[PDB]
RNA sequence: UUUUU
RNA sequence: UUUUU
RNA sequence: UUUUU
RNA sequence: UUUUU
RNA sequence: UUUUU
């Protein structure tokens, strides 16, 4: 169980 | 005496007898299930992380926020341990999608909390970072020193009053403000007037009663 | 009806009865919950909700000593007021109507709790007036005349 | 006339996320509860309550 | 008890019991790691300094 | 439209040098924190905290 | 009563 | 609503 | 009487 | 109820 | 959280 790691401007938004 | 109205009795005996939920179920001081599940769809769609790591993820902000409070003014990001590393995580998500608040969504995370604390007590002294800044001075009240603290029926007499004299020195005299600054800049009148080319002034049309001597 | 008001009495029983609680009060529905709003509720609650859920208030007794049979079920009122004896579980809701039956230490302590929970809270008896205008209509006229949209002549006005 | 469904609209939609209405946010008030009361055209009747009015 | 969102629970005991993070590591009231690398950097940048002495 | 791009790049700007923007600079804004919300073009919405709007 | 964008 | 360089 | 979330 | 960073 | 020269 790795810890994800997001970046700072998601394309998601 | 039951409650009558128009003779005919208003409860139901068959089902109250019957009707036992949790206290922590139908409590004001925590979000509601259906809050609970939106807040953590908007976390999880804001963060982009699928269902298998995102649990890791609600660890470490369990423990994080056992550590440095759980307010509505908390911003910048929150940092996860992977290994000997540091993961920042925006808080943003975290509490603007939190209703009613953050503290009454991480009630949800009470019991966990305090099973977590007593569990790392027990290999080395970990108090929480509220419990020191509240200046307890018994390590024994470790497991109830976080502010998202749910008191339950359960609590025994000694924590319960801990908490309600660390809630009480946190909250001090703290005044609440309905409103602030009103959004309307614009306290003038607009100004509707015409501007011409014979006018003596930009601010007067004519002189008319002026008399010279 | 009778099972909605069945789970109005025990969230009530929990969460106090003021006028100033909002939003939903929920219900266990074996483990689901079901949010009814509390508009109709409390709008409708004549003098006050407090005095409505009076009448609930021996069948309130009766099942907390009742929960209190199969596991502590101290209401969450008598958390918030700090009571610190569980067989004065059945007396810590803010609607418990007292009675020439109620016994001396129950009253004493209901009457305490009372106390500490209103504290000094003054009655304000009237909030901001509805009236806003505090000024009066601004009836002149206005006209190509006039040599501002303040002024209509400079009359005795003397140039040197 | 379409206060009590606007009413009812705000507190409906405040149920999957939090919506007050702009007006609300003009007004900077900072509670949410008092999120179906925050428009202009409300109207207030005998049925609301002490600290929405 | 333990939290859920659709039946499913929330947490992840596995990884919960094998979590013991240093508790100056993710307060708040110090500097990020990252932070404090950059005004590291900063300092020996505008120091003009190698990073011997 | 905007508005949601420049506050995340404001943030992200903010994690490696410290960036206020130019306007929160003129209105003399003394918190650092509210960088993010320190342009003329913001859009306040319901999710925006209450110390920033 | 109006004046709340 | 606009008016924030 | 009300004011106890 | 909220307000505990 | 900040504000401790």
């Amino acid at each position: 169980h790795t810890v994800p790691r997001i970046k700072a401007i998601t394309s998601k938004m | 005496r039951m409650p009558k109205s128009k003779g005919a009795t208003v409860l139901n005996l068959e089902h109250l007898l019957e009707y036992a939920p949790q206290q922590i179920d139908i409590s004001n001081t925590r979000a509601t299930q259906s809050q609970f599940d939106t807040w953590y769809e908007a976390v999880q769609l804001a963060y982009d992380i699928g269902e298998t790591e995102m649990p890791t993820v609600m660890n470490g902000l369990m423990v994080w926020c056992i550590e440095n409070g759980t307010s509505p003014n908390i911003n910048g990001v929150w940092v996860m341990m992977d290994g000997d590393e540091q993961v920042e995580y925006p808080l943003k998500p975290i509490v603007e999608n939190a209703k009613p608040t953050l503290r009454q969504i991480m009630a949800h995370f009470s019991d966990v909390a305090e099973a977590y604390i007593e569990m790392r007590n027990k290999k080395e002294p970990y108090m929480p970072r509220y419990g020191l800044v509240r200046n307890l001075r018994d390590g024994s009240l470790a497991r109830y020193a976080f502010d998202f603290y749910e008191v339950t029926s359960r609590t025994p007499v000694r924590a319960r009053e801990a908490h309600i004299q660390m809630k009480a020195a946190a909250l001090k005299s703290a005044q609440s403000r309905l409103f602030g600054l009103d959004g309307g800049i614009s306290t003038q009148e607009e100004n509707t007037e015409r501007h011409t080319t014979e006018d003596v002034s930009p601010s007067m049309h004519t002189l008319l009663g002026v008399k010279n001597m």
